[PDB]
Order: C-alpha cells, then structure tokens, then sequence
RNA sequence: AGGAGUUGAAGCUUGGUUCAAAGAACGUAUCAAG
RNA sequence: ACGAGAACAUACGUUCUUUGAACCAAGCUUCAACUCC
C-alpha cells in the first residue's frame, strides 16, 4: 500500500530557492530562482524540501544538536529519509516531488507576476561604501500544491512515521525553506494537509489524516 | 534576428563589435558642451540606461511566446520616451544616444516585435555599457 | 488598451508616435498671438500640467484595483477643470491643448474609470514633455 | 525549543527603504518605496533590519568602533546573527522576517493613504540653481508588527542573548532604520515587545520576557 | 553610546517650508507649506534644517567665500554632517528628525489657526499691472521640539563638535529656515537647549550644556 | 458624495453646461470678471480654513463662515440684476442650503470645486 | 455710489557614487586497488 | 535452439552560509496686494 501526502506549501515572504550561478548580464537580475523550464514557472525542488524536512526533524529528535553524518543520525529519520551505509541500509518510504507553482491564475487576477526582484546591498563597514545585490525572489501568497508518496512498509511504523512528519512540517513553520533565510526570507506555512491512497482503500486511514491534518 | 541601425545591420555576431566600435568612436572624438572642454557622458547615466533597459530584461528573459507581450511594448515604447526625454536635457546624453545609435534600435526593436529582436538590443546596450567600463575607467 | 483622440487611437504601444506627431504639429506651424508675432508654449505652463497630472499619478501607481476609486476620479475631473481654466488664462494654452488634444484624452479617462486608462494618459502626457523638451 | 520575538515597530518619521523595479514617471518619484508586490502593501525586508540592528550591535559590542567584516565580530555577535568564516562557521540563532505594514486599517481611519511623496531639492552652491528631486516614504506612525525566530540550542547562554538583543532594539530605537536617514527620516521605536514560544514551553520564559519588557 | 540633543525652536515670522501634493484652488492658496501627512499638522523637515545648518557653518567656517562642492568643505563639517567621497566617506555623527508643530494647544489658548495665507504680488514694472498670489505661512510664535541624536565617535573631538553645533545654532538666527526669507520669512530662536546621555553617562556632560546651552 | 445631483465627479461638466447656458441667450450687460471672482475669493477664503482642519465634521464657526457668506452673496445679488440671473441660474444658494442641511467636509470641497468649476468655465468662455 | 483686471509668472524635475563580494565546485558505496 | 541467459547506473546528500540599496544634497531662486478713474 502506498499513500499520497497532500497538500500546500504558501509562502509567508520570499523563498529564494535554486539558481545556474553563471552570469545572467550586466546590470540585471542575478542568481535567477529555480523554475520548470518548459513552463518557466517558479519551481521548489523536492531536494530541497527533503533536505530542509530531514535536518529540522532530525535535529528535534536526537534531542538538541546534530552533529553528524546524514547517513546515521537516528533510526526514525533513516527509515522515513532513506539510508546508504554499507552494512546497514534501508529504503526511504516518502518520495518528495518536485512542486510547481500553482495559484498563478489568482496572481494574474491581482496583475501581479509570479516572481519579483529584491534589491539588497551591503556596507563595507571600514569604507562605509555600498555593494549593491539584486536576487531573484517568488512573491509572497505564492502557492505551492505538492504530493509525497508514502510507501507503506510496515502497520506497526505508519502512526509514529506521520507524528514525525507532522512533527518535521510544525518544525518548517518556524524556520525558513531555501535561501537568504536569516535575512528576512523563505518563510513558510504548510496548509490543506490530507492523506489518501493510491489503489484500493486504507483501512484506519482516519488516524493518520487528523494526526496529521491538526 | 537581425537588428537594423543606419545602412549596415547588426545580429548576434557583431553587436558586441559594433558597440565596440561605436565606444572607441565616442573617445577619440569627444563631446563638447559648447564651451571650451570636452565633456563626455558620465557612469551614473549611463547605468540610468542599462537599468532602464534591465526593468524590462527582468521580465522578458522569462517569457514564452516568440512575439513580446503588449505591456512589454508598452514598456519599451516608454523607455524610447524616457531616452528621448533625457537626451533633450542634456546635449552630452544626446551625443552618446545618437552616435551610439539607440532610438534607430529601439524604433526598430518596435517594428519587429518579437523577443530575439529585444534580446539582441539588450545584450547591444548592456556590451555598449561593458565596453564604455573598459575603455578608460574611473573606479 | 483604448483611449481616443478623434476619430484616431492611441494605445499603449503607440504614445510616443502621436507624442512626435503632436509636438511636431506644434512646431512647423507655432501659434499666432493675434499679432504678425511668433509665440509658443512655455515649459512652466506644460510642466505644471505634468505635475497636475502627477498628484494623481502618484496615488494610482501605488495601488492595486483595476477600477478608478471616486477620489481619484474626482481629482481627475480636477485636472479637467484646470486644463480648462489655464486654457483661459493664456490662448497659447488654448491652441496647445486643441492641437495636442488633451480634453480629449481626459474625457476618455473620465468615460472608461479603469486604472489602465489613466496610466496611459499619463504615459501620453509624460510623452508629450518628453518630445516638448527633446526638441 | 525555538522562541519567537514578537513585537512591533512604530514610526516617528519617514523611513524610507529600497528601490524598485518600477519604471518611473519624469514629473513624480525617483527612488520610490520597496512594496510587497502582493498586495502593493509597504513593507521593511528583514535585511536591513538584521543588517542595521548588527551593525549596531556590534559597534557597541567592541566598545567603541568596529572596522572589521562581519565574519570578525566577537562569539555573541557571530552566534546572534550568523558566520562564514572559514571553519569556525556558526548558524544564526535569529532568523527575521519581511515586515508588512501592519496597521492599514487604523492608517485609513484618519483618511490618509499608507505612503507620503517628499519634496526635496538641493542647490548648486556655485550658481544657486535648484535640483528637485521627489522620494516616496512612509508616513510617521505606521506601525510594523514583527516577529523574529530564536534557536534556543544553549540554554546557559540564553540570558546574554536576549540581553544582547534588548541592547541592539535600545540602540536602534536612537538610529534610523534605513534609507536617508541623517536628512529627517527612519527613526523607529520599538513598542508591544515580548517572547512566547513556538511549540512546547522553555522553564525561564518570565526572565526573556522581563528582559524585553522593559 | 549617543548624545541626544533636545531643543526648541521658535517662530519670530513666518517660515513657508516645502512642496505638497495638495491640489490648489484658484481663488485659494498656490504652493502649500509642508506638512506631517499622518494628521497633515505643520512640519520641519530634518533635511531643510540640515541644509541649512551645513550652509551657514560652511560659511562661517572657511570664512566668507564658499563656491565649492558639498563634500569639498572642512573637516568640522565632513564629520558633523556627512561625506561622499569615494575614498574618506564619514558617517555623519549628526541625525536629524523631521520635527512637527509641539505647541497646537499653546495656539489655541491664543484660538488661531495654525498657520495663515500671507498676500503677496509683483508690479510688473512697465504698466503698473499686478500679479498676485497666495502662500500658506506658519504663524510666528509656534514652537518646534526637537532633537538631534549626536553619535559620539571619540572624547577628543566632541567638544570642537558642540561648539560648532552652537555655532550653527546662533548663525541661523540670524539667516532664514526656508521659503521666501529674503522677503521676511524664517526668522527662528533656538531656545531652551539641552543635551542628554541616551544609554550609559557621559562623565563630562555638564561642560557640554555649558558650550551649548548658553 | 450626492449633494444635490452632482457628484464629485460631474462639477465640472455641470458648470461648463451652466455656462454654455450663459453664453447663448444672455441676460439683456453679461457679468464682468470681478464680482464672480469676489464670490470666488470669499469662499476660498472659508476654503483656507476648512481644508486645514482636522477631522470631518464641521466646527461652530465654520457654519457661520457659510452662513454669512450667503447673507453677503445675498447682499451682493441685491446689489445687481445681472448676478441674480448668475445666481438664479446656478444652483448656488441650493448648494450652500444643502451645505446647512448636510454639514459634512466633503459636501462643502464638492461646492468649493463646483464654484472654482463656474470660475473656470466662465473663463473658457 | 464705486467700478475693472492681474488670481500666479519664469527656472530646475533628480545630480554624483559603488552596480552580485567571499565560501563550497560534488562526497561516498558497490566496480576497482590490496 | 543468437558469446548467450538473468540484472533500474542505482542508494545517500537543503544552491546553501555571511551582506542596511546605502552615502551626500535647503522645495528653493527672483517677485511691493497693486494700478486706474
């Protein structure tokens, strides 16, 4: 059996994730934001959501810091994030995706574009002169619909694995999901979260949605 | 994909040359303001130039169709006014966007409104810009 | 998107070309102040035009709705009313505003209440002083 | 646990921060206000407030002057607001946010928009011929509600934190906030100051909040 | 550690400072006075002070002659007010603050309006034919609370600074604020100054209200 | 923002229609540019004050600004015959009765701005 | 006995200054080597 | 009765860390509330 993590991701400012760091010109918009070129509309990677979700869970479990590897930290983040150790290795039961923007008909109606350009500089504090920054970034209100998929490998493991996911989703809500995030960007508020089956039917699916679904 | 000036054309093989051509023109034949000096155009203008024409290279840079968008014709339109407008106030910004031949690009930027046509105008003005830095700089 | 002169359009990919054809229909055949004088506009008279135009360009800029809000408009209706009280003040402004037809433009504004209207009459006006001073 | 610093930050002047991105008009502002593009709502980026509060910080830590990059601040200031230097990196126990204009409401109620345009000129000191130029700015008594993330990862050293940080909110309430700050504008004050939690309970949350309260 | 320099200012006459956005009635008052746009209650730009204040010490200082551009005055002024220069930009140790009317209840003790229109024309000398016009001028005897933050750099040079600070308050007594001054407007009186520690104390303070205020 | 079937938005065209009105099929002597600017100067004159109070209810003081203002624009009409053909075709009086039934700021810059309309438009004519 | 006529005119509408700096640039595991 | 048969180039990994769009600059210059009868 294997579940769909759904839900939406609205950014709360920013989120500045991803970029090609060559050259874009001279005077323009540098270190672009990630997007699915076909479209290019503005793109969080799973990558990111994965690593940003494995290192915030990881640090509230092995309570306090992380100072370790990734590929051995704590048995719960290994079964839920994957593993790669030589004699000791399991499979990740969530698979992240790649989320597009979705509501970019709601900015349309706002005649707003789906992306804007933040100016920043800073002061060389010993000549007090500028050095001036423009980085690309997603406009805030900007929403995000992704899906995960839950590969249900044991009964015995699914309610403490969805404590731990709506434990690492609390967490992201604090903290900030790509890029210039210390720096007033990147927030994030997980919203609409639902679980529902791929084929057949779930049984105590209920548990699972309103543990996480609150 | 080929951009018109005066009596030669410039595409994506020599707008590079071109411009480099028209910043060497501008030194060693200088602008005078009608008093007994030379005076030529100074960086904070001409970067008034390249932002102007970035507000839009932000946006395009990131669009579909072959043809521009209206509000990005519309925002051309209005930088050939903003350069038409700067340009009166000072003769020394009119020297530097007649010679190195802007409103003739524009204009012609205006007529074959597709987005290679403002790609090539843009990396014209921002190679016209990066080679203005190079020839005798003040930093 | 629309905004009418005459019979002949202006929108928002053309300004500048009626801005040249306007300005140089001011110029190669200037006003006449009912003399065998010569006599044209002066810049304070047009720039205090932009600057009326201005005190509601700055309020409608900054915002977001796509339909003019009654203060705004009624400031529009303002600009109307100065545009015709320093057209009565000097004849020079007079023919200035027949020529380049600007009750025009602000009658059309004032029908069509979206915001994109007015942003292109004042991409017009700003045009206009632009091919003022360029020549 | 992490700690969130709520709070909020009221003009007495202009404040005038960023540039846009925006054409510009030849008869109206030059350099207008950054705006979240949203909602076309005035906004402070967290930047400038983390960038101005450790500059300020940090000068009156290292009493006296600084003239140093960022990376060589002392350890409180370093684990305040982040590090890069080469191997004794530290993550930003702060992590701020885009401030919108939080009041709207009570802006309208005395019929006024949310943003003023300033005259200005300067005169050429030869030939007494005026330069006008025209700068968008906050009106005076907008309020900003903010809210500002801690990392609580040291329980011991908690107290200096916050008290570091009291010491960067004092200092700033005497300095401007950003922008053309010298010639009448940007000066803040700081109002509504306290820090609750974000999940779970820290055991001296009494001595932060009567550490900010005051 | 800052000086704060609280002080009044004033009105002997009229003083009309500043631009407004204020659509002008024919039969009524052209070109406003400036105003504090929250409740649109009568200002002092901090900027039109400045400029005042760094005119007539560059006068005064460099004594008499002054044809020069603003960041080639003299050292006193450089660090008081501020530098641009590429290779010595200061900080200026000076902040001023936009200052709003203090004595609206003083007023209207006396029950006037806070400002008045003053009637003014000019006879075009050939035929003797007028030319009128209107200017909305704050009444004299309105009081201007203000205060300037004073950033203290270092002891050896702050005493020189107050001294010119109180040069440049007596050197505006006797020259305009703004506006039409040549022609009986702008008259000022800076009364009742002070000077105060805003954290910390100052060990020699009490000589510095004896340069200052006196 | 009504105020007697013109908005904040028609002053304009309704002056500029009042004064076609004038202009073909004068009284007999058509008014001068000195009483109507006398009328103009005094209610600016109450405008100055109005406009730099503070909230948007109307004081004592300025309700006896506009009343008399009307006693003077009734002894003004007194005087001649051509101004009360100005008055009577414009709803002048009307407006400054509404402005005694209504007492809102708003009204009184709605009236100000239909007189500097009149002023306006009789000089474009 | 007060009538008219000027209700603002001219000038400048931003000037100059830095216009992405320092980091990491794949690390591992099978494969192989021993 | 194919140098063939069977075999995922796969598993693990945040485009991330540090950075005020700043600094300098009077909404000012020149004007008789006036002329005529």
């Amino acid at each position: 059996m294997k579940l769909v993590i759904e839900g939406t991701i609205v950014l709360k400012t920013g989120m500045h994730i991803g970029g090609s760091s060559d050259f874009s010109a001279i005077g323009a918009v540098a270190s672009p934001v990630v997007r699915d070129t076909l479209t290019r509309l503005p793109l969080i990677p799973g990558s990111s959501l994965k690593g940003k979700m494995r290192y915030l869970l990881a640090k509230e479990l092995n309570n306090g810091i992380l100072l370790n590897e990734p590929n051995n930290d704590q048995d719960e983040i290994l079964r839920l994030f994957g593993s790669s150790e030589k004699d000791k290795i399991r499979r990740a039961r969530l698979k992240f995706n790649d989320i597009k923007l979705s509501n970019l008909a709601e900015l349309e109606t706002f005649n707003v574009s789906s992306t804007e350009v933040k100016f920043e500089n800073t002061i060389n504090r010993k000549t007090a002169v500028a050095n001036p920054r423009q980085i690309e970034r997603v406009i805030a209100g900007s929403k995000f619909d992704f899906e995960i998929f839950y590969n249900l490998d044991d009964i015995k493991e699914v309610e403490k694995d969805f404590e731990n996911i709506k434990q690492g989703f609390d967490l992201l809500e604090f903290d900030y999901l790509g890029g210039h995030g210390t720096r007033g960007s990147g927030r994030i508020a997980f919203e609409n979260l639902s679980v529902i089956t791929a084929v057949g039917n779930f049984e105590k699916i209920n548990t699972l949605n309103e543990i996480l679904g609150a | 994909t080929e951009l018109k000036i005066g009596n030669e054309k410039v595409n994506s093989t020599n707008f590079g040359d071109f411009a480099e051509k028209a910043i060497r023109g501008i030194n060693h034949k200088p602008f005078v303001n009608s008093k007994g000096g030379e005076q030529k155009i100074t960086t904070s203008k001409i970067r008034g130039i390249l932002e102007l024409v970035n507000k839009v290279y932000n946006r395009v840079i990131n669009t579909n169709d072959v043809e521009l968008s209206e509000n990005i014709l519309a925002d051309i339109a209005y930088i050939k006014v903003k350069i038409a407008y700067e340009s009166g106030r000072e003769p020394v910004v009119k020297d530097f966007i007649q010679r190195t031949a802007f409103t003739a690009a524009i204009t012609d930027v205006m007529n074959q409104r597709t987005r290679e046509s403002f790609l090539l105008f843009a990396r014209y003005v921002e190679s016209l810009i990066a080679y203005f830095k190079f020839y005798g700089g003040k930093d």
